[PDB]
C-alpha cells in the first residue's frame, strides 16, 4: 500500500509561453507523462493509490479523483476523469492581474490533509507509506515563504516524503523542502525525455530508493538574509520578541516596534 | 522579473485555446530516441549522474594518527 | 494568545526517583510511564522549538543528580532515558537540591532566556536538607520559572512554588490527561512583566562542502570518536568546524542558526484562529470539503473566520495540529 | 508405498510456470491479465526491478543490475535475477563490447502496454452461491447424501488423483491426497483444482493459454459490475459451464449472455490465506491448553474436518466441543496427513478472541502434539539389496564407491561388510561384477 500524490504546476502563463515558443514539449506531453506515471504506479501493484492535483494560479483543484481501446479498465476510467478534469479546468478559465504567479503551498496543504484522511481509512493490518511528487515549471512567488515552510514541517512530522522534478528553473524553497523531508530533487536537462526521468527516479517507492543507485544529492544552500536590505548574512542580529533577522545593529527594532533595552 | 502584462493576456489566450483540443496518449507522449538518450543520461557516465557520492578518503594509518589528533584537538580546544 | 512568548527556552526537567515512582497506579509503574512520556516530550519539544535546550535531573535518595547536561539534541537525552529505565528508585526526593542544581546552571544563561524548570513530582514527603522558602524567594528574584506536574495529590509547597515562581501546577488522572499536560508544556508559555527582552547576537553559517574536490580544503576532525571531516558548517565568529546545525558556539558564545530554524517556530507569532464549528446541515451550498475535495458524510462542518470556507473533521485536526495555517487564507 | 507417501505439494505458480515451454510462455503474456498475475507473484526485488526497467528500450549491462544492491543481500539477490531469467522476462542481449545486456520480453512488455493503453443477482447472494456450490463439492468428497456433482466433475476428481474409483460398481473413495486436500485453504484448494485441472488439459481439446488467460481474467474482476459472454469460443463455453459446475461463476442460464464472477473467483491466488484470520470467513476454533477445540460454526463439512483431526464430544446449535486426543491425530495420520496441514488449519480458522496472542496456535500444545506424534508411525520401510561377507576389503569400498558414483547407495557398513544398495539399480553393479 503506497500513495503517490503528483502535483503538477499548471501555470497557464508559463505553459502559454512554452506553447507560443513552438517547441516540441508543451503541456499535453506534460500531463500525458503525468498520466503514464500514474497508470504505471497503479500498474506496479494492486493496492497502490493515486491522486493528482493541479496547482492553477488561483485554485488547487484536484484532477484525480468499459475498456474501449484495450487498457485495464480502472486505468481507462482514471485517464478519462483526468482528461475531462483538465479540460474543464484550463479551458474554462479566468484572468486577473494582481495574482498571476503560481502557488505551491496550498496544493501541498491539500495533499497533506488528503494523506491524513486516507491514512485514517487504512485498517490495522496494513500500513500506508506516502510521498508527494512536485512537477514544477514556473517561478515560485517569494510572498508565501511564511506559509511554505509550514507545509514542509507538516511533511516532516507526517513522515511524507517529498520529491521534485523541476523543469525550467531551479527553486530554492523546493530543493529546501526536498532536503528537509528526506525526499529527492532533480533538475531535468532536456524537456521531452521527462517520462523516462520519472519512471526511473521518481516512480520507485521508499523501499527502492535504498536499492537503486540514483543521481547524487546537490549541495543545498542555507543562505539567509536580513529583513532590512535583503543581502546575504554570515553573522546577523536576531530579536527575541519579533524573532526576525537584522543584518546591522540598530537601536529601535522595526519589525515589532520594540522599546529595546539598551546596554 | 515577470515581463509586461501584455504577456498575461497573450498567455491566457494561448492556454485557453490550448486546453480545448486534448488527449493524445499513444502518439504524442514519447519518442523512443528521447527515451534512449534519457537512459544514456541516467547511466553512470552521463548528465544528471554528477560523478558524485565518490568521497575519496585517506584511510592509510588510522589508529595512532587518530590518537595524535585526539590529543591535538583537546589541546587546541582548551 | 496574541501575547509575548518565551521562545528561547532553557527548560530543565527534574524527575522523581522516589519510592513512590515504583507505585503501580499507571499501567506500568510510574517511573516507566513518566519516562516514556518524557521521551515523547523531548521528541516533540525539539520537533517544535529548535533553539532551546533540555537538561534532565533524576532526584534520588535525598540528593539531586544532574543526569544529562543542558544541550539541544534529542539523541543524548533519549539515550539517557533509555538508560534510566534501568534505574532503582530508592529513597525520598529532595526538591531543595534539585532546584539548587537547576538554579546553579540557570543563573548564567542570558536574561532573555525564559529559564524554565519542569518538576515531574510524585511523592509527598519533600525531604529537603535546608529551608525551601528562601529558595523560592531567590528563584523569584532570579526570574526563573518552575512548573510542577504532580502525581496522586496536591501538595501545598509545590502549590506555593508554582504560584510564586510563575509556573503552573497539575495533577494526573490518566495516560491521556498526562499526555495533555506534557503537550501543554511543549508550547512556549507566555512571559511575565519581568523577563528581559534583549537582542541576542546570532550567527548564520552557510554549509560548506569540500570546496572544489578538496582543492586547498581544511581537513579537520570535528568539534564535539569522530572521523576526518572534510567540510560542513563553519562559524562566522571563531571560524571553527561544526557538523550539525543548530549548535551554540562552543568556543565563542554565539548561537548558530540555519534559518529555517527561525521559520520552524513562526506559527506562534501570527497564530491560527478558531473554526466556527456547526454540526447541523445548515444552509450548506458548498457540499464538498474545501480542504481535500470530499463529501461531508458526517454531521460536523467547520467554517473558518476570514475566508469562511468549508472543512471537515480530518481537515480540522490536520490544519489545527500540523499545517498551522488555513488553506483558504493563503489564496 | 515402497516409494514415499503422497505429500500434497502446492506449486505456488513458480514450479508451474517455471518448467513449461517458452513459446507457450510468449503466447501466455499476450493478455494483460496474465502479465499482472505473473507480476504480483514475483518477489519484491524482481517486482521493483521490472517496474524500474519497464520504461526503457536499452539492454542494461549486468554490472548495473549487480550494482543496484547493497552488499549484505547478495544471497537473497540472485534468486530474483534467476527467477526473472528462467521465467522468460529477462532475455539477455549484448552491448556491442562484451557486456551482456538484459531486456524485458518485448512480447510480454508490448502486450502489457496493450493492456494499459490502446491496442440481477445480489452480492451476498453471490457469496451464498459460492458457499453452496463449493460446499456441495466438498460434501461430495466427504461422501454425504448431498452428491449434486454432475459426474464430469466426479470424473475430474477421479482424474486429478483425489477420489479413486475402485471395483467399478460405484464406490467413490477418498485418496490420502483427498484428505490433505480437505484441510487446505480455500484459495489453495481452488488453485490446486486449477493446477491439476490444467495438468490434464490435453484431453477435451483444451489449450493451457486461453484457459489461464481466462482464469487470470476472472481473478482480476469485480463482483458488482456485470459481464457478457460474446467474444468467447465454444470450447470456452464448455469450460465456462464446467466452471459453473465448480461454482466459481454464477450464470443465469446455459444459453445466456452473462456471467457473474463469484467471490471464490476473485481470491483465486497462489498464496496463503493467513495465520490468524481469513478474508473469506472469520475464524471460529478456540484451541485451549486443555487440548480443547471450541468450534463456533454449524456446518456438517467443518464438523467432519474436525472429526478428521480430532474427536468430538458436545454438539450445541451454536458450538461443537472436541478434544485433540493423541489417538485422534494418530488416526488422522494413519489415513495420511502431515501435521503442518493441521496446525495451519487451526491457524486459518483462529477465532477472533484467540487473536491478540503472540502465537496464533499454542506452541506448548504443538510440542504436546509432537509427543503424541511419535508412536504409531515407528517403522520406516525400504526395498533394498544386500551385500554381505565379501572376500576382501578393497572391493568393499570399490563397490561402495561405485554405488556412490551412480547414486544408488542406501546404507553402508564400517566393520562387518554389510551394505544396502538399491535393488532396481543393482543390476548395473551386478553386470559390473561380471566385468570388474
Ligand atoms: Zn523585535
Ligand atoms: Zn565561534
Ligand atoms: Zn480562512
Ligand atoms: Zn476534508
Amino acid at each position: 500500500l503506497n500513495l503517490l500524490v503528483i502535483v503538477v504546476d499548471a501555470n497557464p502563463i508559463w505553459w502559454g509561453k512554452q506553447a507560443l515558443k513552438e517547441s516540441q514539449f508543451t503541456l499535453s506531453k506534460c500531463i500525458d507523462a503525468v498520466m503514464v506515471l500514474g497508470n504505471s504506479h497503479l500498474f506496479m501493484n494492486r493496492s497502490n493509490k493515486l491522486a493528482v492535483i493541479a496547482s492553477h494560479i488561483q485554485e488547487s483543484r484536484f484532477l484525480y479523483p468499459g475498456s474501449k481501446d484495450g487498457k485495464y479498465e480502472l486505468l481507462t476510467s482514471a485517464n478519462e476523469v483526468i482528461v475531462e478534469e483538465i479540460k474543464d479546468l484550463m479551458t474554462k478559465s479566468d484572468i486577473k492581474g494582481q495574482h498571476t504567479e503560481t502557488l505551491l503551498a496550498g496544493s501541498l496543504a491539500k495533499a497533506l490533509c488528503y494523506i491524513h484522511r486516507m491514512n485514517k481509512e487504512v485498517k490495522d493490518n496494513q500500513e500506508m507509506k506516502s510521498r508527494i511528487l512536485v512537477i514544477k515549471a514556473a517561478e515560485d512567488s517569494a510572498l508565501q515563504y511564511m506559509n511554505f515552510m509550514n507545509v514542509i514541517f507538516a511533511a516532516q512530522k507526517q513522515n511524507i516524503l517529498i520529491d521534485a522534478c523541476v523543469l525550467d528553473s531551479d527553486s530554492g524553497l523546493l530543493q529546501q523542502a526536498c532536503d528537509i523531508t528526506g525526499g529527492l530533487y532533480l533538475k531535468v536537462p532536456q524537456m521531452p525525455s521527462l517520462l523516462q526521468y520519472l519512471l526511473w527516479v521518481f516512480l520507485p517507492d521508499q523501499d527502492q530508493r535504498s536499492q537503486l543507485i540514483l543521481p547524487p544529492p546537490v549541495h543545498v544552500d542555507y543562505r539567509a538574509a536580513c529583513f532590512c536590505h535583503r543581502n546575504l548574512i554570515e553573522i546577523g542580529y536576531v530579536c527575541s520578541v519579533c524573532l526576525s533577522i537584522f543584518c546591522n545593529f540598530s537601536p529601535i527594532c522595526t519589525t515589532c516596534e520594540t522599546a529595546f533595552k539598551i546596554s | 522579473q515577470y515581463a509586461t502584462s501584455q504577456d498575461i493576456i497573450n498567455s491566457f489566450q494561448s492556454i485557453r485555446q490550448e486546453m480545448e483540443a486534448y488527449t493524445p496518449k499513444l502518439t504524442q507522449v514519447l519518442s523512443s530516441s528521447a527515451a534512449s538518450s534519457t537512459i544514456t543520461a541516467l547511466s553512470p557516465g552521463g548528465a544528471l549522474m554528477q560523478g558524485g557520492t565518490q568521497q575519496a578518503i585517506n584511510q592509510m594509518v588510522p589508529n595512532d594518527i587518530q590518537s595524535e589528533l585526539k590529543h591535538l584537538y583537546v589541546a587546541v580546544g582548551e | 494568545g496574541q501575547v509575548r512568548l518565551g521562545m528561547m527556552r532553557h527548560l530543565y526537567v527534574v524527575v522523581d526517583g522516589s519510592r513512590t515512582m515504583e507505585d503501580q497506579d499507571l499501567k506500568p509503574n510510574r517511573l516507566t510511564c513518566t519516562l516514556k512520556l518524557l521521551e515523547y516530550f523531548v521528541e516533540e519539544y525539539f520537533d517544535q522549538n529548535p533553539i532551546s535546550q533540555i537538561g534532565i535531573i533524576v532526584t534520588k535518595s535525598k540528593r539531586a543528580e544532574k543526569l544529562t547536561e543542558l544541550s539541544g539534541n534529542p539523541r543524548k537525552h533519549i539515550t539517557s532515558l533509555k538508560k534510566a529505565v534501568d534505574m532503582t528508585c530508592h529513597g525520598e526526593p529532595s526538591l531543595y537540591n534539585s532546584l539548587s542544581i537547576a538554579m546553579q546552571t540557570l543563573k548564567h544563561m542570558p536574561g532573555h532566556t525564559s529559564r524554565e524548570v519542569l518538576i515531574i513530582f510524585s511523592s509527598l514527603t519533600t525531604c529537603d536538607p535546608s529551608n525551601i522558602y528562601d529558595l523560592i524567594k531567590t528563584l523569584k528574584a532570579a526570574k526563573i520559572r518552575v512548573s510542577v506536574i504532580g502525581l496522586s495529590a496536591e501538595v501545598r509547597v509545590c502549590t506555593v512554588l508554582a504560584r510564586e515562581t510563575g509556573g503552573t501546577y497539575h495533577v494526573i488522572l490518566d495516560e491521556s490527561h498526562y499526555k495533555e499536560l506534557l503537550t501543554h508544556h511543549v508550547s512556549p508559555p507566555p512571559a511575565s512583566s519581568s523577563s528581559e527582552c534583549s537582542l541576542i547576537r546570532m550567527g548564520f553559517p552557510q554549509h560548506t562542502i569540500a570546496s572544489l574536490s578538496d582543492q586547498d580544503a581544511k581537513p579537520s576532525f570535528s568539534m564535539a570518536e569522530p572521523g576526518l571531516t572534510l567540510g560542513g558548517y563553519f562559524c562566522p565568529q571563531c571560524r571553527a568546524k561544526y557538523c550539525e546545525l543548530p549548535v551554540e558556539c562552543k568556543i565563542c558564545g554565539l548561537t548558530l542558526v540555519s534559518a529555517p530554524h527561525l521559520a520552524r517556530s513562526y506559527h506562534h507569532l501570527f497564530p491560527l484562529d478558531a473554526f466556527q464549528e456547526i454540526p447541523l446541515e445548515e444552509y450548506n451550498g458548498e457540499r464538498f470539503c474545501y480542504g481535500c475535495q470530499g463529501e461531508l458524510k458526517d454531521q460536523h462542518v467547520y467554517v473558518c473566520a476570514v475566508c469562511q470556507n468549508v472543512f471537515c473533521v480530518d481537515c480540522d485536526v490536520f490544519v489545527h495540529d500540523s499545517l498551522h495555517c488555513c488553506p483558504g487564507c493563503i489564496h | 508405498r515402497g516409494l514415499n507417501r503422497v505429500h500434497l505439494q502446492c506449486r505456488n505458480l513458480q514450479e508451474f510456470l517455471g518448467g513449461l515451454s517458452p513459446g507457450v510462455l510468449d503466447r501466455l503474456y499476450g493478455h494483460p491479465a496474465t502479465c499482472l498475475a505473473v507480476f504480483r507473484e514475483l518477489p519484491s526485488l524482481a517486482k521493483n526491478w521490472v517496474m524500474r526497467m519497464l520504461f526503457l528500450e536499452q539492454p542494461l549491462p549486468q554490472a548495473a543490475v549487480a550494482l543496484w544492491v547493497k552488499k549484505e543481500f547478495s544471497k537473497a539477490q540472485e534468486e530474483s535475477t534467476g527467477l526473472l531469467s528462467g521465467l522468460r522476462i529477462w532475455h539477455t542481449q549484448l552491448l556491442p563490447g562484451g557486456l551482456q545486456g538484459l531486456i524485458l520480453n518485448p512480447i510480454f512488455r508490448q502486450n502489457l502496454r496493450i493492456a494499459l493503453l490502446g491496442g440481477a443477482r445480489d452480492v451476498p447472494s453471490l457469496d451464498k452461491y459460492a458457499e453452496e456450490r463449493w460446499e456441495v463439492v466438498l460434501h461430495f468428497m466427504v461422501g454425504s447424501p448431498s452428491a449434486a456433482v454432475s459426474q464430469d466433475l466426479a470424473q475430474l476428481l477421479s482424474q486429478a488423483g483425489l477420489m479413486k474409483s475402485t471395483e467399478p460398481g460405484e464406490p467413490p473413495c477418498i485418496t490420502s491426497a483427498g484428505f490433505q486436500f480437505l484441510l487446505l485453504d480455500t484459495p489453495a484448494q481452488l488453485w490446486y483444482f486449477m493446477l491439476q485441472y490444467l495438468q490434464t488439459a490435453q484431453s477435451r481439446g483444451m489449450d493451457l493459454v486461453e484457459i489461464l488467460s481466462f482464469l487470470f481474467q476472472l481473478s482480476f474482476s469485480t463482483l458488482g459490475k456485470d459481464y457478457s459472454v460474446e467474444g468467447m469460443s465454444d470450447s470456452l463455453l464448455n469450460f465456462l459451464q464446467h466452471l459453473r459446475e465448480f461454482g466459481l461463476v454464477f450464470q443465469r442460464k446455459r444459453k445466456s449472455r452473462r456471467y457473474y464472477p463469484t467471490r471464490l473467483a476473485i481470491n483465486l491466488s497462489s498464496g496463503v490465506s493467513g495465520a490468524g484470520g481469513t478474508v473469506h470467513q472469520p475464524g471460529f476454533i478456540v484451541v485451549e491448553t486443555n487440548y480443547r477445540l471450541y468450534a463456533y460454526t454449524e456446518s456438517e463439512l467443518q464438523i467432519a474436518l474436525i472429526a478428521l483431526f480430532s474427536e468430538m464430544l458436545y454438539r450445541f446449535p451454536n458450538m461443537v466441543v472436541a478434544q485433540v486426543t493423541r489417538e485422534s491425530v494418530q488416526q488422522a495420520i494413519a489415513s495420511g496427513i502431515t501435521a503442518q496441514q493441521i496446525i495451519h488449519f487451526l491457524r486459518t480458522r483462529a477465532h477472533p478472541v484467540m487473536l491478540k496472542q503472540t502465537p496464533v496456535l499454542p506452541p506448548t500444545i504443538t510440542d504436546q502434539i509432537r509427543l503424541w506424534e511419535l508412536e504409531r508411525d515407528r517403522l520406516r520401510f525400504t526395498e533394498g539389496v544386500l551385500y554381505n561377507q565379501f572376500l576382501s576389503q578393497v572391493d568393499f569400498e570399490l563397490l561402495l564407491a561405485h554405488a556412490r558414483e551412480l547414486g544408488v547407495l542406501v546404507f553402508e557398513n564400517s566393520a562387518k561388510r554389510l551394505m544396502v544398495v538399491t535393488p532396481a539399480g543393482h543390476s548395473d553393479v551386478k553386470r559390473f561384477w561380471k566385468r570388474q
